[PDB]
């Protein structure tokens, strides 16, 4: 049984708390409905019971616990993999978990009948599909205690009825596992053994039901954005500088092995020409880089803004963002040098 | 020059390889630029203020998410009188969220006609169509910043207006209990607010928008029934002089409405009288569900 005596914790090293004086006993093979208004530490009680949040002052006792959180998540893998979760496959077990989760028809409707590569976070899945998949994961695994954090938000009346009747009452209660399910519906109350009413982080009443009811194409546009006048000046200045550099060295070579003032003036003139031309080259290169950077970014953002929702759902968002950041950083800081 | 180039050769080869890699980077940017076919907005009905009369009518409507794929809606026909609350029901995959997304022209393969006060998209760009309605989603999103930025990014509201909008949306007490009431720092999602509170903040956006037509896709998704009933009563008393179309998996909310339509496998059917709509189906789709 899961035991808690003297619950007390807050979400900081120091601060006013939301967990205050919680006492709860959860015997095995028993259903427990936590209920209460919005913001009554239901998920927080679930996480503190999970040991993920060790209370400041209080005792809590009960292991590897399966758990489907209030905001589900999927792995970069296949559906079968998201439901196995490193556990070996089973012929009847997997089919039972699938046929209890109201998930086989939708799975077979998918483009790949199974092993469909679930996109990042599950974009190519619907709202209820991801919730059903998370519940299937938490329901397929072998463990004692299962926490279900509102697994009925993104389901209708009929799917919720079938799922609660098949998996929670027939499949879970079969092996006499322990179930802590937190939601708010009508059908579930007459089925559970314990009821826990929360209010402002405190347990209002406590116990079983009866006692509770008795209680009170790429470089072209790049060079065009660079500018047909700027890159041309860049190439021209580069070539001119290098012509000056080679010429001064050749002239000096022909002079050294020997109109001395003539050569002196020529050398002094070329030594200023070289620096003028090179300075011009560097300035032009930096200007070109900046222009490319900002025109490309402005084009990118207004190309993404004018996109239809089908394109946003279709495209993997991780690729969009990583291309954005990596490419823009490379262009801003690696392309000029 | 020989001793110079004997090193600058390897240097030059390395620089050329680097330029090639960076140019492939630029090429993937340019390939990303030109997709997302225009789908752009493109002035006779704009100069006239958008009518308050919420009379709408959809005739022979279909909808397809992807081009040349299976149809989601089929032979949709419905009408809605001005200033009347409209309820919609149906199972999963029935097409309610598709109905809402097509009401905003978010699905690019619709067939039929959508008339709103003798006015349709025949002379209107997409912006005036994005400003004419209000919509609350089943998927609550909240971007970081302050509460003023989530409630009104346009920054065109007085503090009393937002305080009243929160006190009407049943959210005032949990706002007052935070440091920096209207300036508390919100992070993307997080646990600063539970799912129900995010739903309430979406409701508050809807409150402050002050439009003529409302769409409510499961505002019941993560709200307790005890608070949800009184919240719906208050939201009906508040938005009395405007049309609201709801899709909730709660039975009582559907029950309180006058004109309720049930979406079928592909189609719909409308019914009005609460005593007639419950025995005409031979007590199958709306009575025993209640
Ligand atoms: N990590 C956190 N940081 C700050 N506040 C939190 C955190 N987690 C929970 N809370 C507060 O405690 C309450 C927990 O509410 P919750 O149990 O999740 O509601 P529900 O179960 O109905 O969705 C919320 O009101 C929230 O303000
Ligand atoms: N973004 C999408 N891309 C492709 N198909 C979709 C998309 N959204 C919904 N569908 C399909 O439309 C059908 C029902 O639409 P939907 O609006 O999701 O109904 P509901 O709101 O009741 O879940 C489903 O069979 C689903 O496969
Ligand atoms: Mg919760
Ligand atoms: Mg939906």
């Amino acid at each position: 049984c899961v035991q808690i005596i003297g619950g007390f914790f807050t979400w900081t090293p120091d601060g006013i708390p939301t967990l205050s004086n919680i006492t709860i006993r959860i015997p095995r093979g028993q259903l427990t409905m936590i209920v209460g208004q919005v913001g009554c530490g239901k998920s927080s009680l679930l996480l503190a019971t999970l040991g993920e949040m060790q209370k400041v002052s209080g005792a809590v006792f009960w292991g590897p616990v399966a758990y489907a959180s209030q905001k589900p998540w999927l792995l970069n893998a296949t559906v079968e993999e998201n439901i196995t979760f490193e556990s070996p496959f089973n012929k009847q077990r997997y089919k039972m978990v699938i046929e209890a989760c109201s998930l086989q028809p939708d799975i077979d409707i998918l483009p790949h009948g199974d092993q469909t590569q679930i996109g990042e976070r599950g974009i190519n899945l619907s709202g209820g599909q991801r919730q059903r998949i998370s519940v299937a994961r938490a329901l397929y695994q072998q463990t004692n205690v299962v926490f279900l954090d509102d697994p009925f938000s993104a389901l209708d009346v009929h799917l919720s009825d079938h799922l609660m009747q098949a998996g929670i009452l027939e499949l879970l209660r079969d092996d006499k596992r322990t179930v802590v399910l937190v939601t708010h519906k009508l059908q579930y109350l007459p089925h559970a053994d314990w009821i826990i009413a929360m209010k402002d982080g405190t347990i209002q009443r406590e116990g079983t039901l009866k006692d509770f009811q008795r209680s009170e194409r790429a470089c072209t546009k790049y060079l065009s954005s660079a500018g047909i006048l700027l890159l041309s000046l860049l190439v021209f200045s580069q070539l001119l500088k290098h012509m000056v550099l080679v010429a001064i060295d050749y002239w000096l070579a022909k002079w050294t092995d020997s109109d001395q003032s003539v050569y002196a003036m020529v050398f002094t003139l070329l030594c200023s020409l070289g620096i003028v031309l090179c300075l011009v080259t560097s300035v032009t290169v930096e200007w070109t880089g900046l222009k490319v950077a900002k025109r490309l970014h402005r084009s990118l953002l207004n190309r993404i803004i004018l996109a239809p929702m089908r394109f946003f759902e279709t495209t993997p968002l991780g690729s969009i963002l990583n291309r954005f950041s990596s490419d823009c950083n490379t262009i801003d800081q690696h392309i000029p040098s | 020059y020989a001793l110079m180039v004997s090193n600058y050769l390897n240097w030059m080869v390395r620089n050329l390889a680097d330029m090639e890699i960076q140019l492939g980077a630029v090429k993937r940017i340019h390939a990303l630029l030109k997709t997302e076919a225009e789908s752009y907005e493109g002035p006779s009905l704009i100069p006239k203020n958008w009518p308050d009369q919420g009379k709408i009518q959809i005739q022979n409507l279909s909808v397809r998410y992807d081009s040349s794929l299976k149809p989601v809606l089929k032979h949709v026909n419905a009408l809605i009188s001005p200033g009347q609350k409209i309820g919609i029901c149906g199972r999963t995959g029935s097409g309610k969220s598709s109905f809402s997304l097509a009401f905003f022209r978010m699905v690019d393969m619709f067939e039929g006609r959508i008339i709103i006060d003798g006015i349709d998209i025949a002379k209107l760009p997409l912006h005036t169509l994005r400003s004419r309605l209000s919509i609350i989603l089943q998927d609550p999103v909240l971007f970081s910043g302050t509460i003023r930025f989530n409630l009104d990014p346009e920054k065109k509201c007085s503090d009393s207006t937002l305080w009243e909008a929160l006190e009407i949306a049943q959210l005032k007490l949990v706002v007052k209990a935070l440091p920096g009431g209207l300036d508390a720092i919100i992070t993307e999602g997080g646990e600063n607010f539970s799912q129900g509170q995010r739903q309430l903040f979406c409701l508050a956006r809807a409150f402050v928008r002050k439009t003529s037509i409302f769409i409510m896709d499961e505002a019941t998704a993560s709200i307790d029934m005890a608070t949800e009933n009184i919240l719906q009563k208050v939201v009906m008393t508040a938005f009395a002089d405007r049309t609201v179309v709801t899709i909730a998996h709660r039975v009582h909310t559907i029950l309180s409405a006058d004109l309720v339509m049930v979406l079928k496998r592909g189609a719909i059917l409308e019914f009005d009288k609460p005593e007639t709509l419950l025995s005409q189906k031979d007590s199958v789709f709306a009575s025993f569900v209640r």
